[PDB]
């Protein structure tokens, strides 16, 4: 099935995911360290597929972009 | 049997350079007494240090401000260099609201009591647009040394400023001949220490050396 | 095959610490080896360090 872009994902407490908004994508600002999650992602098995900050690599948000397939329901944070 | 250093003389050149004229000392211990209190005066001198900033409508350093002539970063790296005295707690928030075109300076912080701007003149930002308005609040913490924000162990908007707590800027030592009541052999030694302008001279000289006997100590009573 | 993508811009501050190569521009290049404390570095009858 199709990949979900979304904030629930499995297996993780709520502090990993505080960062995140409700539709599961990183606030504008955060500040992120190795191993957060930027998007939570969930692959049909469902499997964590969020994209996960690279190790040792903290930095600031400054940016999000997001782009949809046609006919694809955009989401509120898009 | 050794003849004790005093303060003797103060010469405040200005309001952040200032010279100390300790006398009399015996031969070699300008040099010792001078290099000790340079070390200790250079690393370990607490002051006050702007260490969070809080902007309205600000969310990181990396972004403009509509009617603002700098970026975010530019107004955090001045502030950075905001020098300020609190009296009587570690740690206090200055609030900063200004508005209409013109610097917005250090003079432009919210007067409080127990904080003191030594230079009113230092230029945090430009306001640009006569309706552009800015509002921030400035935690200042007392420290000693470099607290690096990144070591530091919050919601968004809150932005981290490395705190440079030190208030002291430079310290040079020199050693003369100092004219004793018969004796030739006396010297004086003349620090001259160039601060931020928030702490005495004076302090600072009792500070590092109450630090440099409290190290003694152990060395006193060796076991 | 691509429903969606997020593109998230992470900005960092790398600060200089040892390890790290600087030259000027007669070919003189270096890594750093220590950060010396401002009391250790050399500094002139002003007090000025280096």
């Amino acid at each position: 099935g199709p990949e979900e872009i979304t904030a629930d994902i499995p297996n993780v407490g709520e502090a990993a995911l505080s960062k995140l908004d409700e539709s599961g994508i990183v606030y504008i600002g955060a500040e992120v360290t190795g191993g957060d999650i930027l998007v939570g992602k969930v692959t049909p098995k469902v499997k964590d597929s969020s994209l996960r900050v690279p190790n040792g690599v903290s930095g600031t948000v400054i940016d999000v972009q997001v782009f949809t397939r046609d006919g694809v329901e955009k989401d509120k944070r898009a | 049997e050794f003849l004790k250093p005093r303060l003797v003389d103060i010469e405040q050149v200005s309001s952040t350079h200032a010279k100390v004229t300790l006398e009399p000392l015996e031969r070699g211990f300008g040099h010792t007494l001078g290099n000790a209190l340079r070390r200790i005066l250079l690393s370990s001198m607490p002051g006050c240090a702007v260490t969070e900033v809080e902007i309205d409508g600000v969310l990181h350093e990396y972004s403009t401000k509509e009617g603002v002539q700098e970026d975010i970063l530019e107004i955090l790296l001045n502030l950075k260099g905001l020098a300020v005295r609190v009296q009587g707690k570690d740690e206090v928030i200055l609030t900063l609201n200004k508005s209409g075109i013109g610097p917005v300076t250090a003079a432009d912080i919210t007067h409080d009591g127990d904080v003191e701007i030594v230079k009113p003149q230092h230029v945090i930002c430009h306001l640009t647009d006569e309706n552009a308005s800015i509002s921030m609040r400035i935690k200042v913490q007392r420290g000693r040394g470099y607290v690096p924000a990144s070591t530091r162990i919050r919601p968004i908007g809150r932005l981290l400023v490395d705190a440079c707590y030190s208030p002291v800027e430079r310290i040079a030592y020199n050693v003369e001949a100092a004219r004793v009541e018969q004796r030739t052999d006396l010297d004086k030694l003349v620090i001259e220490m160039e601060t931020n302008g928030t702490i005495d001279p004076e302090e600072a000289i009792r500070r590092a050396a109450t630090i440099l006997a409290e190290q003694l100590e152990a060395f006193v009573d060796l076991r | 095959g691509v429903l969606k993508i997020v593109k998230v811009y992470l900005a960092v501050k790398r600060r200089i610490q040892p390890g790290d190569k600087m030259a000027g521009r007669h070919g003189n290049k270096g890594v750093i080896s220590k950060i010396n404390p401002i009391e250790d570095m050399p500094y002139d009858e002003n007090g000025t360090p280096v």
